[PDB]
RNA sequence: UGAAAUGCGCAGAUACCGGGAGGAACGCCGAUGGCGAAGGCAGCCACCUGGUCCACCCGUGACGCUGAGGCGCGAAAGCGUGGGGAGCAAACCGGAUUAGAUACCCGGGUAGUCCACGCCCUAAACGAUGCGCGCUAGGUCUCUGGGUCUCCUGGGGGCCGAAGCUAA
């Protein structure tokens, strides 16, 4: 993501400590990763990747509340 | 015939023989040599590391009626020879040059390669 | 080739020049190097995309570690359908060697090796060394970032070695 799309989603997101900003920006992530992997199927390492970003939002969403 | 002095020196070596021929900075071949081009008959001309120290010098030599002094050496394919001598076959050739008289310039590789034109027998691929 | 022979060549081979077609691999750089969780990954170009290090210490405020079963990935060979097939080459067909040669050597050669889609799931899948964190002399070479850059500091790769460990 780019054209600071990143630094707009940060921002509103919130003045907050950003862990529901943290979860946009994963989802952001995610999606995008989620569009990469419908093609280059065969991709797996970037597939990896995507495992780390949706552990780590599952996982913030149970931290958090 | 018209006197060129600088030059270049193709040398093709194969398994088979050896084939030098000289030119000019043109391009247009001078004269060319080979094992067959001196008396050696098929087997041994042909390859011989010897041989192609005859036919490189025979093609210096010649060269040098037409002026020939400085020469850019080309080698092209690798071969060489059977005989008991090293007979890398190439590089006798390579010896025969920078001894013949004329000052050699440079040795260069150029040993051309097909993109991939057809299979290769002989144990090749 | 140890010597050879099979083989190819006068329907002209080999060696040489030019033109074309096709497949596969990517010399030098290249490392004692780098990347990845592993398997593994090296022509160049663009697009899409994962991981990772460092500086600032700015934000959240224990959100952490490991992880049975699951799910996924997983060299080669191998399997299914279709495509491709230059070189290589199990099987196979020959030549030689031998006491014999169902081998090693030489000439051929099919599957396969390549691509796609699906399957298989193995290995000396090795560092033969599970993951995380803390603590315990240094020296030397190296890759990558920062610095007040003849050295300090962070991450990585090697070598030698304190304490200690070890049956060695």
């Amino acid at each position: 993501i780019t054209g600071n799309k990143i630094m707009r989603i940060l921002k509103s997101n919130g003045l907050a400590p950003e862990i529901p900003e943290d979860l946009y920006y994963l989802i952001k992530k995610a999606v995008s990763v989620r569009k990469h992997l419908e093609r280059n199927r065969k991709d797996k390492d970037a597939k990896f990747r995507l495992i780390l970003i949706e552990s780590r939002i599952h996982r913030l969403a149970r931290y958090y509340r | 015939d018209n006197s060129q002095v600088f030059g270049v020196a193709r040398i093709y070596a194969s398994f088979n023989d050896t084939f030098v021929h000289v030119t000019d900075l043109s391009g247009k071949e001078t004269i060319a040599r080979v094992t067959g081009g001196m008396k050696v008959k098929a087997d041994r001309d042909e390859s011989s590391p010897y041989a192609a120290m005859l036919a490189a010098q025979d093609v210096a030599a010649k060269c040098r009626e037409v002026g020939i002094t400085a020469v850019h050496v080309k080698i092209r394919a690798t071969g060489g020879t059977r005989t008991k001598t090293p007979g890398p076959g190439g590089q006798a050739a390579l010896r025969a040059l920078a001894r013949s008289g004329l000052r050699i310039g440079r040795i260069e590789d150029v040993t051309p390669v097909p993109s991939d034109s057809t299979r290769k027998k002989g144990g090749r691929r």
